[PDB]
């Protein structure tokens, strides 16, 4: 007789309407754990304080999606939150410019591309443009 | 000129990390993450080649109460359906070894009732239910206040714990097991110790240790059971730093103190022997931290059930011994494995020409398979043969042709 | 130290071990309070608890309304001055 354990818990961000028995259990092992995550489909709709400005009434709502544990890393978090992903693209642009990897015309074009995102706030856009060296 | 651009990158990364901290320290995000990551921490420490299996059941405590209260009886609950009915009570199936619930329990009436239902189901299926206790159960904001508690036994005398007190006296409490402090699952992000790609992120844990990704120790206990079974096919060796109750490889986090350096304890507090003993008297499974290392240990796995006191005579002390044996999970597991084997193997014998004495002989010969009655078997080798003595008696129920009443009593190694 | 002082007890027995002095003390509050005081003093002298906890538990022990004031005074006279 094998040793079978039943892990019961809130593995999702919301309850299911499915009756408790009706929902089925999932067999998990080292050769398919990530696949189990992807098939389970993880999603988090949540609001945190918006610390990209200086307004206590500013809040940021995010909708993160998870298929594997690597999706919990800050890189994925930034990839899934445009208010931060645009700032990471701006970071790459500034490092490329400061390292002399690209010329000023390319820098300007890419900057316009980054700031064009309609989901960004004008305040955030101004804070990002304030980081560009005058030259 | 480039120095100014680098300063721009420093400020930009500063703001970005300011927000990323809000995301990574969000309670909902940490709930999901700690759920999955603790799950993997359990799974990757087992050995599926040793006949070990694990199933996931998505259920919240509120919905567990909803199902148990909606059903007219526990035998008609969905959880009972998928635990007992589809397993232990199914010819050709297999019984669930144990149930690990990723929940924290308070003294609240809803939590108490949930514990009652789980004790009933675990008793019916012969499988213990393991979970964790929340810090507020001790009347403290967080486990970090445990050293300030002068007397837990006196703390538990308040009327706030009346329901828990009765629960400890129920005979189903033997199938309930709750753990104490949580344990770190992830070391905070840092350019050296835990770096990320591209963005130079340095996670800033504030004064609130709740910023740390704490994890439910029930999974660690489950790993203990898994290892014992992977080595011996039995689950008794899970209560010692050398016996098999040691949790090794805990995360560490050195940071500046008052001018010196200190590591965040993998458990919220460094439990002393006296405090651990008190928690054990209170029926809690405390994972103690080995000071100055990355190892913890479960010194004992007592169930929630409180032992009964009998008259100090020979028979009364014998009764006390048996009862406490019942109160201990390290022996409860042997009993549960025996029940599973009995159900399965007897089902296959239904229909054979069996007289009472035939039952006696066969059952004796079978029970002998797990008995090590030598003068001194190799230590931790009576692990594979946990029993030292065993007695079986078979009578006939009177009134019909061919069913019996069997009594099996076992003396396992101490 | 009063020859007119008498103590009435109502002991109950379910097994032979209920005849032991531990059970006898458990069933007689005038002695059970003294055993709790003993445990408190041994804990304090062994440094197992601090003075605030010691004081709280002492109040708890002496609060029993069935005890005599003379007994309470004899128990408090055993507490070290510090």
């Amino acid at each position: 007789l094998p040793l079978k354990v039943l892990m019961l818990g809130d593995f999702t961000g919301q309850e299911d309407a499915r009756p408790l028995e009706q929902r089925a259990p999932i067999n998990v092992d080292k050769a398919n754990f990530n696949e189990v995550m992807a098939q389970q489909n993880l999603k988090v709709t949540l609001t945190a304080a918006d610390k990209l400005s200086a307004d206590p009434n500013a809040t940021m709502n995010v909708s993160l999606q998870f298929k594997n544990l690597n999706d919990f890393s800050p890189e994925s978090v930034v990839n899934q939150v445009p208010e931060l992903k645009k700032l990471l693209e701006l970071r790459s642009a500034l490092n490329a410019l400061k390292g002399p990897l690209g010329n000023l015309p390319a820098f300007r074009k890419k900057l316009q591309a980054l700031l064009a995102d309609e989901d960004g706030r004008k305040a955030l856009i101004k804070e990002l443009g304030l980081t560009e060296e005058t030259k | 000129d480039k120095a100014l651009v680098d300063a721009m990158i420093a400020e930009i990364d500063k703001r970005l990390s300011s927000q990323v901290n809000e995301i990574l320290h969000a309670k909902e995000f940490q709930k999901l993450e700690s759920s999955w990551r603790s799950l993997k921490f359990m799974v990757d420490r087992t050995d599926f080649r040793e006949n070990t299996r694990v199933e996931m059941l998505n259920a919240s405590k509120e919905d567990l109460q909803k199902d148990f209260e909606d059903a007219p009886e526990v035998t008609k609950s969905g959880l009972y359906k998928l635990v007992y009915s589809n397993e232990y009570g199914v010819f050709g199936g297999k019984p669930y070894g144990i149930i690990s619930a990723n929940y924290d329990f308070n003294v609240g009436p809803q939590d108490m009732e949930l514990l009652r239902k789980c004790a009933s189901v675990a008793a019916m299926a012969h499988a213990p239910f393991i979970g964790n206790a929340a810090p507020e159960v001790f009347g403290e904001e967080s486990f970090l206040k445990l050293p300030d508690l002068k007397d837990l036994k006196s703390l538990f005398e308040g009327p706030q714990y009346a329901r828990w007190h009765s629960f400890r006296e129920s005979e189903d409490a033997r199938y309930v097991g709750l753990a104490l402090p949580r344990f770190l699952l992830r070391l905070p992000y840092g350019e050296k110790t835990v770096p990320v790609k591209a963005f130079n992120f340095t996670e800033d844990v504030v004064g609130h240790h709740e910023r740390y990704l704490w994890g439910h120790a029930s999974v660690a206990l489950t790993s203990r059971v898994a290892d014992s079974f992977a080595k011996f096919r039995w689950s008794p060796n899970i209560i010692g730093p050398q016996s098999g109750g040691a949790v090794e490889n805990l995360p560490l986090h050195q940071y500046e103190a008052m001018g010196e350096i200190q590591t965040k304890i993998p458990t919220e507090v460094m439990l002393t022997e006296r405090r651990e003993f008190e928690l054990s008297e209170e029926g809690f499974i405390g994972l103690v931290f080995r000071k100055d290392s990355d190892n913890a240990a479960f010194f004992s796995a007592n169930s929630t059930q409180k032992p009964r006191f009998f008259g100090n005579t020979p028979e009364g002390k014998a009764a006390e011994t048996n009862y406490r044996l019942g109160t201990q999970l390290p022996y409860m597991f042997i009993m549960t494995r025996l029940a599973h084997y009995i159900k399965v193997l007897q089902r296959e014998q239904i229909g054979s020409w069996k007289e009472k004495s035939d039952l006696e002989r066969e059952l004796n010969h079978w029970l002998s398979q797990y008995i090590s009655d030598m003068d001194d078997p190799a230590p931790a080798v009576r692990s594979r043969r946990p029993l030292r003595a065993a007695r079986v008696v078979v009578e006939d129920v009177e009134g019909q042709p061919g069913w019996y009443r069997c009594s099996l009593q076992v003396r396992p190694h101490f």
